[PDB]
RNA sequence: CGCGGAGCCUCGGUUGGCCUCGGAUAGCCGGUCCCGGGUCCGGUGCGGAGUGCCCUUCGUCCUGGGAAACGGGGCGCGGCCGGAGAGGCGGCCGCCCCCUCGCCCGUCACGCACCGCACGUUCGUGGGGAACCUGGCGCUAAACCAUUCGUAGACGACCUGCU
C-alpha cells in the first residue's frame, strides 16, 4: 500500500504574505518575519489563490511513515502563521514551599537567574534562545512571563529553565519545587 | 627483578612490563611554577657596583643571591635571574625552557 | 614553514652552532647572505620576502639566542630557539619583530 | 600518420579462481563495453608491443630493440566487451595492465 | 514543480525496450508500475508498458479510459501528434543524433573542413568584440 | 589514453566508489580522487561512527606500535577501503597502490582540471531519499582528524576564486554567441554543412 | 649558462588535447528591466549538451576566388602582473624582427611510384650514468677520527673546548 496521493491545504490570513523558495517557508506578517527550511521532507509545497491564497502540499506515493510528515509541515506553518501575527507566551509559575525563589532578569531579557533555588548558594544562570525575551510579570506575585515569534524557541526557553530547578537526591513527590509552565498563550488574544 | 613478566597467552612480553633500561635523561615538562622573584644583574653604577640582588625591603643587607664560596658545580650568578618556587629538571648548568 | 629571513650581524657565539668544530672550520657561515642586505637586488629580494610573509603567514617565531659569554660555563656555543609571537594581527606582528 | 589500432589493456588470463591457464589472454578494449558491440573485432590480428636490451631485427628498417608478440582476437569473454585472445607464445606476466594494439587487419567491413 | 502527469490521454516517448523510439498512447493505468498503452499512428499495438521505459511528453489527447483503437486514433490524427512532434526540440535533438551516427567516412571529412573553417571567422570575430570592448577610458 | 583519472569525491557512497576505483588502477589508470570530505556513507551517523571506534579498539595488545594504524584523515580512510579491495599482498596490487592519490580538498595541481563523477556511485541514484547518510569529514573529525576548520577554510577561498573563473568564462560564452550573430551571412555555408550531418540542432 | 657539438652506455613506458562554477535533485540552467536581488524572457530527457567540445598532420609548385588586412612567426629582447594547500605555473605589455605564406573552395603538376605484407605514426631535445670538445659567467668548504670535556656514559651515542 502507498497511496498515489494525500494532500493537506493551509487557509493563509491577509495579514501575512508568505513565499516558497522551493522547500523554504517564509513567512512574514507584522510581529516580524520567520524561517523553516523542509529539505528532509520530498513534498511539493505551492500557493494557490490569486485573492485567498491557500498552501497545498502533497506527497504522491508515499508509504505509512511518510503519510504522516505530511500533516505535521501544515502544523509548523500553522505555528508560524500564528506567531507572526498572535505571537507566542508562556506564563510559568515558581512554585516553593519554603525558599522563595528569586528570579532576576539579566541584559534586555535574554539571561535569567535563579537565586534562592531550595535555599542554596549555587547561582543558576541560563540563557534564553535568540528571538525569546523574558520578563517578570505585573500581574501575579511571581510567574516568569516570556514571549517570542517561534514556537521552538519559546518553549525550548521555557524547558531550560524548568530543567534548570530539578530538585536531586530527594524524594520528588514532596518537595514539588521549581518553575513550571502553567499556561501556553499568546500576545494579542483575538 | 620483576618476577613474572607474563603469562602464556598471549605468546609475548607486552609493552607494558617494566623491564631494565635507561633511567633519566628524559625531555619532561612540568607546568605551574610560580615566579617568586625577577633578579636584576650586577650592574656598574657610580663606579662601584651595585650588587644587592638578594635584598628584602625586610633584610637591607648588601648582599647577592649567591651564597658563600658560590653555587655548587656552577658558579656565581652576575646576570638576571628568575627565582622558581620548587624543583626543576635537569642538573646544574641546565638549559631550562620556560614559556 | 614558509620563509626565514636572518639579521645582517649575526655574533660569532651563534654562528658557532652551525659547526660540529668551530676551531677547524673557516668560519664561513652566513657570509654569502649577509651581502644581501648591503646590496640593491638583493635588497628588494628581502622586502618581498617579508611581504609574502606578511600576506600568507599566520604563525609568526623569532629565532633567538642566548649569549654564553655572560655565563660562567665552558661552553661558548650559543642555544638557539624559535619563540613564537602571540597578539596582534601578522601585519602587526611582523614589524614589531622587524624592530 | 596517426594511430590506426586500437587501444586495448592486457587485463589477464583465462582463469578460474585458484587456476589460471595461461595459453589465453583477456583483453579489455577500450570503447567496448558490451558483448554485441564485439563482434568487430572477432578475428583480428593483435600485438603486444615492448622493448628490451639488445637490438633485434626490424622487418622493413635497421635494428630496433622493439619486440612483439603477435596474438589473434577468437572470442567474447563475459558480458560486457572483454574479448579473449590467443597469441603466439603466451605473455608475460609483466605485461598485466599495460597496452595491447588491436590491429584493423584481416577486414571484414 | 511536477508538470507532466501520467494520465489517460497523454503521450509518452518509449525510450526503450523493443519498442524504442516510437511515441505512444496511455489508455488505462494498472498496479502503479504498468500502463496500458496504444500507438495507433506509431505501428504500437495496444499492450501493457512500465512506466520506467516511458518518456513524459507535453501532449495530452482527449479521450475516456479504455477505449477502443478508433478513438485513439482518430484523437491523434486530429490536433496531429505527428506533426506537433518533429516540430519540437526534443523530436529534432533525437533527429540530429542518429544523423550524426550514420555519417560516412567522407561526410566525417566535410564536416571537419567546415567546422574548421567556421571557427576561423567566430574566432576572428571574437578578438574584435573584446578588443572594441577593451576601448574603455572612464573611471 | 595516458592522463590520469580526477574524480570529485563528493556525494560519492565509500564502498561503490571504492570497487570503481579499485577495478580501474589494476588496470592501469592513473586515478585521483580528491575531496574526501565530502564522501558519504549510507546509515545514520551514530551507526557509522562506532563501527569506526569498534575499528579503533583493534590493536595488538602486546605492543600496540606494531598494531592496525587506524588512519583519521578523510583521505587515508578511503585509501584502506580501497586498499581492502586490492591484492595489495602481491607486487601487481603494491604497483596498483601507488596509482592512486587521495586527497582532502583539492590541492594545487588538480584545482584547475574538471572533476569526474561517477553515477553508479553516487547518493542521489543509489539510496532511497528518506534514508539517513553521514559524512566522511564530520566523522573523521569525531575520531580525531586535526585538520576540518583548516580545510573549510582553504576549500571556501578555492571556490572564490573559481566563482570568479566561471563569470569570466561564462561572459566569453555571450561574446562567442555575440559573435555568431555578426558574423552569419558569412558562415550561412558552412553552419549548413554542419547541420546536415548531426552537428547543431 | 648553451642544445653547443660529438658519440656513447642504461631503464623503459607511451602513440593528440580538454585551462577549474558552486550545487540542487519533490527541481535546475541561461539571458534581461528596475532597486547581489525582485521582475521578465528562454531552455529542460540537460544541445550554452563530456551521448560533449577543441585541435587535425601528405609535402610542395603553378595559379584564381573567398577569410582576412586590428594580422602571423619568432626557446627575439625588455618590462610588468597573477598564483603558496604541494605556489614549480599562467598571463599582459613596449621595442625589434622577419612573413602577406599558412584558413576554406578551386586551377596546375611534381616528389625512390621501392614493384600486395609485420615492430610504421608521436610524447621526445624522455629518464638515468660516465667520458670528450667548445664557449661564457662564477665558487674556494665541511664532516668524521685523534684530542679535550662530564650537563653524558656498559660499549657506541650524547654535551663541550682548542692563537
Ligand atoms: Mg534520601
Ligand atoms: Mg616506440
Ligand atoms: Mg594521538
Amino acid at each position: 500500500m502507498k497511496t498515489i496521493l494525500s494532500n493537506q491545504t493551509v487557509d493563509i490570513p491577509e495579514n501575512v504574505d508568505i513565499t516558497l523558495k522551493g522547500r523554504t517557508v517564509i513567512v512574514k506578517g507584522p510581529r516580524g518575519t520567520l524561517r523553516r527550511d523542509f529539505n528532509h521532507i520530498n513534498v511539493e509545497l505551492s500557493l494557490l489563490g490569486k485573492k485567498k491564497k491557500r498552501l497545498r502540499v502533497d506527497k504522491w506515493w508515499g508509504n505509512r511513515k511518510e503519510l504522516a510528515t505530511v500533516r505535521t509541515i501544515c502544523s509548523h506553518v500553522q505555528n508560524m502563521i500564528k506567531g507572526v501575527t498572535l505571537g507566542f507566551r508562556y506564563k510559568m509559575r515558581s512554585v516553593y514551599a519554603h525558599f522563595p525563589i528569586n528570579v532576576v532578569i539579566q541584559e534586555n531579557g535574554s539571561l535569567v537567574e535563579i537565586r534562592n533555588f531550595l535555599g542554596e548558594k549555587y547561582i543558576r544562570r541560563v540563557r534564553m534562545r535568540p528571538g525569546v525575551a523574558c520578563s517578570v510579570s505585573q500581574a501575579q506575585k511571581d510567574e516568569l512571563i516570556l514571549e517570542g515569534n517561534d514556537i521552538e524557541l519559546v518553549s525550548n526557553s521555557a524547558a531550560l529553565i524548568q530543567q534548570a530547578t530539578t530538585v536531586k537526591n530527594k524524594d520528588i513527590r514532596k518537595f514539588l519545587d521549581g518553575i513550571y509552565v502553567s499556561e501556553k498563550g499568546t500576545v494579542q488574544q483575538a | 627483578k620483576v618476577a613474572c613478566i607474563g603469562a602464556w597467552h598471549p605468546a609475548r612480553v607486552a609493552f607494558s612490563v617494566a623491564r631494565a633500561g635507561q633511567k633519566g635523561y628524559h625531555h619532561r615538562t612540568e607546568i605551574n611554577k610560580k615566579i617568586y622573584k625577577i633578579g636584576q644583574g650586577y650592574l656598574i653604577k657610580d663606579g662601584k657596583l651595585i650588587k644587592n640582588n638578594a635584598s628584602t625591603d625586610y633584610d637591607l643587607s648588601d648582599k647577592s643571591i649567591n651564597p658563600l664560596g658560590g653555587f655548587v658545580h656552577y658558579g656565581e650568578v652576575t646576570n638576571d635571574f628568575v627565582m622558581l618556587k620548587g624543583c626543576v629538571v635537569g642538573t646544574k648548568k641546565r638549559v631550562l625552557t620556560l614559556r | 614553514t614558509f620563509k626565514t629571513v636572518f639579521a645582517e650581524h649575526i655574533s660569532d657565539e651563534c654562528k658557532r652552532r652551525f659547526y660540529k668544530n668551530w676551531h677547524k672550520s673557516k668560519k664561513k657561515a652566513f657570509t654569502k647572505y649577509c651581502k644581501k642586505w648591503q646590496d640593491e637586488d638583493g635588497k628588494k629580494q628581502l622586502e618581498k620576502d617579508f611581504s609574502s610573509m606578511k600576506k600568507y603567514c599566520q604563525v609568526i617565531r623569532v629565532i633567538a639566542h642566548t649569549q654564553m659569554r655572560l655565563l660562567p660555563l665552558r661552553q661558548k656555543k650559543a642555544h638557539l630557539m624559535e619563540i613564537q609571537v602571540n597578539g596582534g594581527t601578522v601585519a602587526e606582528k611582523l614589524d614589531w619583530a622587524r624592530e | 600518420s596517426g594511430r590506426l589500432w586500437s587501444k586495448a589493456i592486457f587485463a589477464g588470463y583465462k582463469r578460474g579462481l585458484r587456476n589460471q591457464r595461461e595459453h589465453t589472454a583477456l583483453l579489455k578494449i577500450e570503447g567496448v563495453y558490451a558483448r554485441d558491440e564485439t563482434e568487430f573485432y572477432l578475428g583480428k590480428r593483435c600485438a603486444y608491443v615492448y622493448k628490451a636490451k639488445n637490438n633485434t631485427v626490424t622487418p622493413g628498417g635497421k635494428p630496433n630493440k622493439t619486440r612483439v608478440i603477435w596474438g589473434k582476437v577468437t572470442r567474447a569473454h563475459g558480458n560486457s566487451g572483454m574479448v579473449r585472445a590467443k597469441f603466439r607464445s603466451n605473455l608475460p606476466a609483466k605485461a598485466i595492465g599495460h597496452r595491447i594494439r588491436v590491429m584493423l587487419y584481416p577486414s571484414r567491413i | 514543480v511536477f508538470r507532466r502527469f501520467v494520465e489517460v490521454g497523454r503521450v509518452a516517448y518509449v525510450s526503450f525496450g523493443p519498442h524504442a523510439g516510437k511515441l505512444v498512447a496511455i489508455v488505462d493505468v494498472i498496479d502503479q508500475n504498468r500502463a496500458l498503452v496504444d500507438g495507433p499512428c506509431t505501428q504500437v499495438r495496444r499492450q501493457a508498458m512500465p512506466f520506467k521505459c516511458m518518456q513524459l511528453t507535453d501532449f495530452i489527447l482527449k479521450f475516456p479510459h479504455s477505449a477502443h483503437q478508433k478513438y485513439v486514433r482518430q484523437a491523434w490524427q486530429k490536433a496531429d501528434i505527428n506533426t506537433k512532434w518533429a516540430a519540437t526540440r526534443w523530436a529534432k535533438k533525437i533527429e540530429a543524433r542518429e544523423r550524426k551516427a550514420k555519417m560516412t567516412d567522407f561526410d566525417r571529412f566535410k564536416v571537419m573542413k567546415a567546422k574548421k573553417m567556421r571557427n576561423r571567422i567566430i574566432k576572428n570575430e571574437v578578438k574584435k568584440l573584446q578588443k572594441a570592448a577593451l576601448l574603455k577610458a572612464s573611471p | 589514453e595516458v592522463q590520469v583519472l580526477v574524480l570529485d569525491g563528493r556525494g560519492h557512497l565509500l564502498g561503490r566508489l571504492a570497487a570503481i576505483v579499485a577495478k580501474q588502477v589494476l588496470l592501469g589508470r592513473k586515478v585521483v580522487v580528491v575531496r574526501c570530505e565530502g564522501i558519504n556513507i549510507s546509515g545514520n551517523f551514530y551507526r557509522n561512527k562506532l563501527k569506526y571506534l569498534a575499528f579503533l579498539r583493534k590493536r595488538m595488545n602486546t605492543n600496540p606500535s606494531r598494531g592496525p594504524y587506524h588512519f583519521r584523515a578523510p583521505s587515508r580512510i578511503f585509501w584502506r577501503t580501497v586498499r581492502g579491495m586490492l591484492p595489495h599482498k602481491t607486487k601487481r596490487g603494491q604497483a596498483a597502490l601507488d596509482r592512486l592519490k587521495v586527497f582532502d580538498g583539492i590541492p594545487p595541481p588538480y584545482d584547475k582540471k574538471k572533476r569526474m563523477v561517477v553515477p553508479a556511485a553516487l547518493k542521489v541514484v543509489r539510496l532511497k531519499p528518506t534514508r539517513k547518510f553521514a559524512y566522511l569529514g564530520r566523522l573523521a573529525h569525531e575520531v580525531g582528524w586535526k585538520y576540518q576548520a583548516v580545510t573549510a577554510t582553504l576549500e571556501e577561498k578555492r571556490k572564490e576564486k573559481a566563482k570568479i573563473h566561471y563569470r569570466k568564462k561564462k561572459q566569453l560564452m555571450r561574446l562567442r554567441k555575440q559573435a555568431e550573430k555578426n558574423v552569419e551571412k558569412k558562415i550561412d555555408k558552412y553552419t549548413e554543412v554542419l547541420k546536415t550531418h548531426g552537428l547543431l540542432v
